[PDB]
């Protein structure tokens, strides 16, 4: 009875020709123990992205995160507006709330993004068809407004304050209170590095409620390649390819027992031109699995995974490594063997290439 | 005749298939059993003997199921136990392809709860794959090796239970016995429920199979099968031989066999069947109701070593079939991974070292020059020996390599150590070594072959007929059609074991024939069994009795016929079917317009060269085996009274 | 010692050493002419690397 | 081991010169592209390494926009058999399709 | 602690342009058969001699309608067929194994020994 086995049912429904939609359905469990000091940890998550305007680029994006750990009804909204500006810079005005049991509180921001690589050789990608790492760098300027209407949000922004004015590490000491718990241990471990951050400016203003203290403040995220942040800036913003609303509705249940996870979206950007003709299953982002690796190295599994990927009517996987087990005329599947090992090792913190070249 | 490929199918509707499979078989196992009855439980005369039947006899009464005892009485009651073995196979069936049924569809829902239970994960049998198990094969056949071991073990000791009870033959050591297959189910229980438990805890690792593998390991397990099969073969010729095994295949030959098809008594044209019939006309023989199955005795016909060829020569022909197929479907696999890439990134001896394309050529040029130094032994020894009875060129049979019996330390495995045994061995090396150079080129040469990889080739559709008459002709080089030729050169070592274990001199072709000294070898050879009639005779001798039969006689013909339309299949002449299949639209479309005003609109078929050589190869294969039933069917004819010098 | 004796009991063990080809070859010789023949092999290839 | 890298029809891997362009005028507008079709790569001296030792084989198609007849260093003495340089050789693949119906 | 959101995972179980190289065909006709009946752009074209190679294997650009039924059914034994992208590149398979750099692997005591 006491045997740990990690279920799991993954699926991708794609979408002919150059549309690069797919609908990924994605159950999983697990009897392994979770690594959260508080248990149990349940969450929810709805990402529905709706295009504003084609001719701009603005979509906005909507994230309700709710979770419940340790009896702690979290909950997390935010409506942005993203918007390319030029290949390597965004802009997102938005709005959100974020409530942890009783407290509440809402917020505003202004944002900004650049993300400029370390460089731009035509060498490297004209030799590397499938360029993984990219070195780079990502400045965010950040003016956020938070409504002081809690007597919390003001003691916060006076401590704050105090800190700015009085402590001369608090843009270096300001990691260390941020990346809470393990964080700080992630970023070590995907090759990333956040610098000082630079607190342009600390004001408080009358606002259409009461007080409202602006916060104006400048970091900037560092990958060596790793990061799917930098190397895949513009893989991972498809809003060209965004013609109609995607969503994605995950959850994941975690207690002492186990794991259980439930994901169903669609969304643009699975399918990317690999060149040859060839469409590829987008390179996975190493990210996640550089950070999960930081929890699934805690037990001996038993993998029982099944990917079900239903390419459009027409198409056929040319290469597949590991290679699909079966195929129902357009969906072929991989169950066990060296894709229960390639699952083990991404389940575990493996960055290895699952190649899924389709084309008609 | 791919509806059923290995992708197309998953492992639950493999096991279903194979469950509806193992049903249905058990339905024919019941027909057989039935068909066996040769005296009703209700007191009438029963069926006639079959050869279906008649290979399972023996088995059937060494299980007390069958009886060799020849009154009406105690042959009732062996019809009876048939008649509930074959209602018991029946209804196991039923419930075998209900199971088949559900698995193919997937829909594993108890009829009685509505659990739907899941192939991927499930409790076998309840609490014992709970004690065993811990839970089930995740995923993974090499998880499922052990636990198909521990469900062979299980039905080792069920086979146990069965015969100690059901069948009354208790665990006893002693391998003289019925009783020892007994002792031995449990033996091997505990074996196959050990290793089980190893594989099941210390799983194995061959990685090329475990991950899109179900041609990959049906190949590799239908070649294991195959061997496993002529294993069986050989061990069925020894053991069906032993004193051991007289009592219920010795005892054949006191029987007196009506077999359908058999000669029955004739009547004259003046024969009215009314009453008695005698005033009409007289039947052939008296005492026999006209047009009756006349009596063969068992003595004659040789019916124990009939019967033990018959079951060695199915099992030794499934074996090859089975070797070649899996060969075949194997290629196919290394094609595919060759194509899609893989090929370079297997990790294991069984695909890596035979990478080199060298290494492929050297193993090939090795099997070919194996295979003409033992073809060119054999075939001279054989063809000087023919010189020699036959007195050719002034010879004599004291040149022939009577001289050339198997050594000493190698006369063990032949009861009359002869130069009939020495090229029977030889023979089969050589038939071996020629299908192996198919094989072999199926193995390695399936995507691109040393020529091709100079020519600029590759070989990618596995069942492309050709590429053309480029390079002066690249006919039958697919994968596919080396099996074919790989099946056409091992009728050559099977007819070789048909005609060893009919008694045939294989040394030579016309031994037994009226001429020369082809019947001194028995003198000059110092033989003790008086071998079947030589290679070219023993087409006479056997037909002898063939042509005796109208079955058989039947069976000849068709079988001929079967081969013969191969050859307009098999030779160079789609393009000329082709042509003449238009000139028959044509035909058929102005013929018809002119004698009857409705329009055709129909086009004669031809087959594709690939589906040409398939037929081809099939009906090849048909009429020559169809035949070779023939040979083994006719009777062992082979006495053990040596013929004594011509002169 | 020890090759040559696992050599005449298992010849392609000894030539294990060699190509995947000679082995082969080798448990084909044991096969065929078990011994005396596959023997000779052994002992010529060993005797080559000498 | 060789034959099962790559196109097994071809010992040397291919690289046929797809794009030229003379409005760059310098021909380093010459794209050579390999038979798998993922690599828009250009005739550095690397490449001209690769090529005189063997290991990869530089191809022309006939029916494209033309590369560069005599622009691109050519050979008419004979049929022309285009050459990026005296001592390198692309043969030009030949591609009959507009003269036979 | 107790307090849960809720949720059931049932996992348990409990253009294209496709052309010819006429110098590498070998006149199988393979890709003839994968055209479309009534498009039949690709032909036959007779030097002399068909044991000596003449036969050789066309595609009529006019006639053909970029349907890929000729180059994606991975048919060409000789890489003369092959597929010019919209870009421009020529593929003459679907897909390309990897290249490899390959090396036998022979262990040192008990596997395949040297
Ligand atoms: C995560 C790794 C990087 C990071 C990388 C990026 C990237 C990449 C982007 C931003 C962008 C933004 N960043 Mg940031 N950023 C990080 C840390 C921060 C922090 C912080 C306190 O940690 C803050 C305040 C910000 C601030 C902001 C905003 C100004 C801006 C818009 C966010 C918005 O869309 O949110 C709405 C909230 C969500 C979308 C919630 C879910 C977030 C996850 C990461 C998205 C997963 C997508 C999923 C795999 C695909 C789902 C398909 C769905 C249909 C969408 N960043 C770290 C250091 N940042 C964007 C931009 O350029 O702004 C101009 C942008 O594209
Ligand atoms: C020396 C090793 C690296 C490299 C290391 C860095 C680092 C480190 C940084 C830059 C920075 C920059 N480099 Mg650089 N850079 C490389 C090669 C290139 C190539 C190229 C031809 O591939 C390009 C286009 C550039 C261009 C640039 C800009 C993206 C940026 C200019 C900042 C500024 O204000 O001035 N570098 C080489 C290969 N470069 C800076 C930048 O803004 O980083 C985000 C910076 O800090
Ligand atoms: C503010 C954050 C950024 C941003 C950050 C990232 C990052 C970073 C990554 C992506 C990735 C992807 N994003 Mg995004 N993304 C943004 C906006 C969008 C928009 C849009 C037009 O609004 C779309 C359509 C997408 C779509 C996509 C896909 C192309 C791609 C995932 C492919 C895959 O198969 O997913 C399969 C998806 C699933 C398996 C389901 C995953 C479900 C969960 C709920 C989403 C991740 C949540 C994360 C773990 C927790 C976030 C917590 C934060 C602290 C708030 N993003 C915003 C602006 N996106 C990834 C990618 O593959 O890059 C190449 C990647 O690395
Ligand atoms: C003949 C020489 C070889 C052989 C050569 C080939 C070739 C060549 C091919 C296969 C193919 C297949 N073979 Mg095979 N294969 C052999 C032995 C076997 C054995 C075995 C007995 O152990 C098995 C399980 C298989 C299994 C399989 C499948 C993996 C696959 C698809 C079969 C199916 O769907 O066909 C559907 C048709 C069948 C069910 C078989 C035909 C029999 C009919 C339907 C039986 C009932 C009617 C009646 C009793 C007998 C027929 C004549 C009557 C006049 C109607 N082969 C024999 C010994 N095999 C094909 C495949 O796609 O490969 C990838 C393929 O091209
Ligand atoms: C004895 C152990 C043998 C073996 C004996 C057989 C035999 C015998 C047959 C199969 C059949 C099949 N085998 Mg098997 N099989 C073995 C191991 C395997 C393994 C594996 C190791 O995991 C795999 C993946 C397979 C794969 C498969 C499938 C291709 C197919 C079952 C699907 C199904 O029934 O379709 C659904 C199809 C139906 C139920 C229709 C069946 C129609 C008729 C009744 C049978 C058709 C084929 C032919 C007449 C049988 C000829 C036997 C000859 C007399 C030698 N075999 C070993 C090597 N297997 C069957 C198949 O379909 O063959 C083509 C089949 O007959
Ligand atoms: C002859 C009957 C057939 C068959 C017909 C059925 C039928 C009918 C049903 C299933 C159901 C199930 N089958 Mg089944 N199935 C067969 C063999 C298999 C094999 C195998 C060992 O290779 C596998 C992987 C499975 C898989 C499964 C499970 C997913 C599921 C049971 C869940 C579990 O917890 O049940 C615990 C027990 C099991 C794992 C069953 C194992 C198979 C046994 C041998 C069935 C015997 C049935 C027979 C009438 C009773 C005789 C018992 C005597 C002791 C011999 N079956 C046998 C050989 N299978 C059942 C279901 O959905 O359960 C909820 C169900 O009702
Ligand atoms: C020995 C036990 C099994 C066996 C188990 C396997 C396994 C397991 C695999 C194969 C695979 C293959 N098998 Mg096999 N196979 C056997 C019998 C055969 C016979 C035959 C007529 O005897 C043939 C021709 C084949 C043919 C083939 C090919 C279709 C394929 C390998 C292609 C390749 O590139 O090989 C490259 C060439 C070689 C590796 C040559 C060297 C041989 C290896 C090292 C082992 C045997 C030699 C041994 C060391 C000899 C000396 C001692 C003696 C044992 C006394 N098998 C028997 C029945 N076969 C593979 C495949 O892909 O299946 C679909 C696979 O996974
Ligand atoms: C019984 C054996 C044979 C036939 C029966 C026959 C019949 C036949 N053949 Mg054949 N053939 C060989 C055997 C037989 N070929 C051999 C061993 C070779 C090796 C060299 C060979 C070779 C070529 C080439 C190269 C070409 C052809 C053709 C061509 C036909 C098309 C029209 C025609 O000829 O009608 C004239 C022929 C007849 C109509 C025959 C009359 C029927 C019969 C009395 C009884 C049929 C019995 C039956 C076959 C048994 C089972 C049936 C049922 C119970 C399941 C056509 C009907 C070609 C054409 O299409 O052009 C004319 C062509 O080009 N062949
Ligand atoms: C290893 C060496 C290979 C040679 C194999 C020995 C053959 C001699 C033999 O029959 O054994 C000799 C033994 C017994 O040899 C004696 O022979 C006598 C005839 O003179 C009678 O048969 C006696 O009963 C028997 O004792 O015979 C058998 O075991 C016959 C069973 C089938 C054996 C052949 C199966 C081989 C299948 C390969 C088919 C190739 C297809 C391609
Ligand atoms: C086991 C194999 C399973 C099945 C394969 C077995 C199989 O396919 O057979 C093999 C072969 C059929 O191959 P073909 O592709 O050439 O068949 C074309 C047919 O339409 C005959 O032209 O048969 C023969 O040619 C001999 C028997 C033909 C005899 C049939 C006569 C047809 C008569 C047609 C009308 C003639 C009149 C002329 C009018 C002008
Ligand atoms: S004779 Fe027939 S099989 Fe041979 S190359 Fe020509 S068309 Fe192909
Ligand atoms: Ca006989």
């Amino acid at each position: 009875n006491d045997v740990t086995t990690a279920h799991s049912d993954y699926e991708i429904v794609l979408e002919g020709g150059s549309s690069s939609w797919g609908k990924v359905k994605a159950r999983a469990k697990v009897n392994a123990p979770p690594a959260s000091p508080l248990l149990p940890a349940d969450c929810d998550v709805k990402l529905n992205v709706k295009p504003l305007d084609p001719a701009k680029g603005f979509v906005r994006i909507s994230a309700v995160f709710e979770s419940i750990v340790d009896s702690t009804k979290n909950k997390l909204t935010i409506e942005a507006d993203i918007a390319n500006e030029t290949k390597e810079r965004r802009i997102s005005v938005g709005e959100g709330m974020v409530s942890v049991g009783d407290f509440s509180h809402t917020f505003s921001f202004e944002g900004s993004v650049v993300n400029l690589f370390y460089y731009r050789s035509d060498a490297v990608r004209r030799n590397v068809p499938n360029p993984i790492y990219m070195q780079g760098r990502q400045f965010h300027d950040i003016l956020m407004k938070v409504p002081l209407d809690n007597n919390d949000l003001i003691d916060t922004w006076e401590g704050t304050v105090k800190a700015i004015g009085s402590t001369g590490a608090f843009n270096d000491w300001i990691r260390d209170f941020w990346f809470i718990g393990p964080a700080f241990t992630a970023l070590n471990e995907g090759g990333q590095r956040i610098s000082r951050i630079e607190v342009n400016g600390l004001n408080t203003e009358s606002g259409p409620k009461g007080p409202v203290g602006v916060s104006r403040w400048r970091f900037s995220h560092g990958g060596s390649g790793m990061v799917d942040s930098i190397s895949r800036w513009a893989e991972l913003f498809p809003s060209d390819k965004l013609n109609r609303p995607a969503q994605v509705e995950a959850g994941f249940r975690s207690d002492s027992q186990g794991i259980e996870v439930k994901v169903d979206g669609e969304f643009p950007g699975v399918s990317v031109d690999a060149g040859g003709g060839l469409r590829r299953i987008l390179n996975h982002p190493l990210i996640p699995l550089v950070h999960h690796g930081m929890v699934g190295k805690f037990n001996n599994f038993n993998v029982d995974a099944q990917l079900k990927v239903v390419l459009p009517k027409g198409y056929k996987i040319r290469y597949a490594a590991p290679q699909y087990r079966s195929q129902n005329l357009e969906e072929y599947r991989w169950s066990g063997g060296a894709y229960a090992r390639w699952v083990e090792h991404v389940c575990k913190g493996g960055v290895g290439q699952f190649e899924i070249l389709y084309a008609q | 005749y791919q509806i059923f490929d290995t992708e197309k199918l998953d492992d639950e509707q493999v096991v279903g298939g194979h469950l509806a499979l193992l049903g249905v078989l058990g339905f024919i196992m019941g027909i057989y059993y039935i068909s066996g009855i040769q005296v009703f439980p209700w007191g009438a005369p029963g069926f006639h003997d079959n050869w279906f039947y008649l290979t399972i006899k023996p088995r059937m009464v060494s299980l007390g199921i069958d009886t060799y005892s020849t009154k009406t009485a105690d042959l009732e009651a062996a019809g009876a136990r048939l008649l509930g073995w074959a209602a018991f196979h029946f209804l196991v069936g039923s419930v075998l392809i209900f199971g088949g049924w559900r698995h193919w569809t997937h829909n594993l829902t108890n009829p009685f709860t509505g659990r739907c239970g899941n192939f991927r994960d499930f409790r076998f049998l309840g609490k014992f794959g709970d004690v065993v198990f811990n839970g089930t094969s995740a995923k993974s056949y090499k998880e499922a090796l052990g636990p198909h071991a521990v469900y062979m073990s299980l039905l080792f000791l069920g086979w146990g239970i069965v015969m100690w009870a059901i069948l009354g033959f208790a665990p006893i050591p002693d391998f003289q016995t019925i009783n020892s297959e007994t002792f031995m189910s449990f033996v091997f229980a505990v074996i196959f429920f050990a290793l089980g438990i190893y594989w099941w805890n210390n799983p194995p690792n061959a990685a090329i199979h475990l991950n899109d593998d179900m041609k990959a390991a049906f190949s590799v397990h239908l070649t294991a099968i195959g061997y496993i099969n002529i294993a069986l073969g050989c061990i069925a010729f020894v053991a069906f031989q032993q004193p051991s095994f007289a009592p219920y295949y010795k005892e054949l030959d006191k029987l007196v066999f009506y077999l359908y098809g058999e000669p029955f008594n004739r009547v004259s044209f003046n024969f009215v069947e009314q009453g008695g019939k005698v005033i009409s006309g007289a039947k052939e023989f008296a005492d026999f109701p006209a047009y009756a199955i006349l009596p063969k005795s068992g003595e004659a016909f040789g019916m124990a070593r009939v019967v033990t060829n018959l079951i060695v020569f199915n099992h030794i022909i499934c074996g090859v079939l089975y070797v070649f197929a899996g060969v075949y479907h194997g290629g196919q696999y290394l094609l595919k991974i060759q194509l899609n890439g893989m090929y370079n990134q297997i990790k294991s001896i069984w695909i890596t070292k035979g990478r080199d394309q060298e290494v492929q050529v050297k193993i090939l040029g090795t099997v070919m020059a194996l295979c003409f130094a033992t073809m060119l032994s054999v075939y001279a020894v054989i063809v000087w020996n023919t010189i020699c009875e036959l007195n050719i060129f002034g010879t004599n049979i004291t040149m022939s390599f009577y001289w050339l019996k198997p050594l000493p330390i190698f006369q063990w495995m032949f009861a009359d150590p002869s130069i009939n045994d020495w090229v029977m061995a030889h023979v089969i090396t050589a038939g071996s070594l020629f299908s192996l150079i198919a094989l072999v080129r199926i193995a390695f040469f399936a995507h691109t072959s040393p020529l091709w990889d100079d020519l600029g080739l590759k070989k990618n559709s596995y069942s492309f007929p050709c590429l053309g008459p480029v390079y002066g002709g690249t006919c039958g080089v697919s994968i596919q059609d080396q099996l074919w030729f790989a099946m056409l050169w091992g009728i050559k070592g099977l007819s070789a074991v048909c005609w060893y274990i009919d008694g045939a001199w294989i040394a030579s072709m016309m031994y037994g024939v009226p001429a020369a000294d082809a019947k001194a070898w028995d003198s000059i050879a110092h033989l003790h069994h008086h071998y079947t009639s030589g290679i070219f005779y023993y087409f006479w001798t056997e037909t002898v009795t063939i042509f005796s039969s109208s079955h058989l006689s039947t069976i000849l013909m068709i079988g001929h016929l079967v081969w013969f339309i191969s050859f307009a299949v098999w030779f160079e002449d789609r393009g000329s079917r082709l042509e003449g299949a238009d000139i028959q639209t044509r035909t058929i479309r102005w013929l018809g317009k002119k004698f009857l005003n409705r329009d055709v609109n129909f086009r004669f078929p031809v087959l594709t060269i690939s589906d040409s050589k398939l037929a081809g190869t099939f009906l090849y294969f048909g009429g020559t085996f169809m035949l070779v039933f023939l040979f083994l069917a006719n009777g062992f004819y082979q006495t053990n009274s040596p013929l004594p010098p011509p002169v | 010692i020890r090759r040559l004796i696992l050599a005449f009991i298992l010849p392609p063990a000894a030539v294990m050493n060699k190509e995947a080809g000679t082995i082969m070859l080798t448990g084909i010789l044991t096969l065929w002419g078990w011994i005396p023949g596959v023997v000779a092999a052994l002992i010529m290839i060993s005797k080559e690397q000498s | 081991s060789g034959p099962w890298s790559g196109n097994a029809v071809h010992k040397a891997e291919k690289y046929f010169i797809t794009s030229a362009k003379r409005d760059r005028d310098g021909k380093l507008q010459i794209e050579l592209v390999p038979a798998s079709g993922r690599r828009k790569l250009s005739p550095t001296p690397e490449m001209i390494r690769r090529l005189i030792d063997g290991e990869i084989e530089i191809y022309i198609l006939t029916t494209q926009p033309d590369i560069a007849i005599d622009m691109n260093k050519e050979i008419i003495d004979m049929e022309n058999r285009y050459v990026i340089d005296f001592d390198k050789r692309g043969v030009k693949w030949t591609m009959r399709e507009i003269p036979v119906f | 602690e107790p307090v849960e959101n809720k949720n059931q995972a049932p996992a348990p179980g409990a253009k294209k342009h496709y052309f010819i190289i006429e110098n590498l065909c070998v006149g199988c006709g393979l890709c003839l058969d994968k055209c479309p009946p009534k498009v039949n752009a690709i032909g036959y074209k007779f030097y002399g001699d068909v044991q000596e190679g003449g036969f050789r294997c066309y595609i009529d650009q006019a006639a053909c309608i970029s349907c890929s039924a000729c180059f994606s059914g991975d048919e060409c034994p000789s890489g003369a067929l092959i597929e010019v992208l919209p870009d421009g590149e020529v593929l003459d398979f679907s897909y390309t194994p990897p290249e490899r750099l390959d090396f036998d692997l022979r262990f040192l005591h008990r596997f395949h020994r040297e």
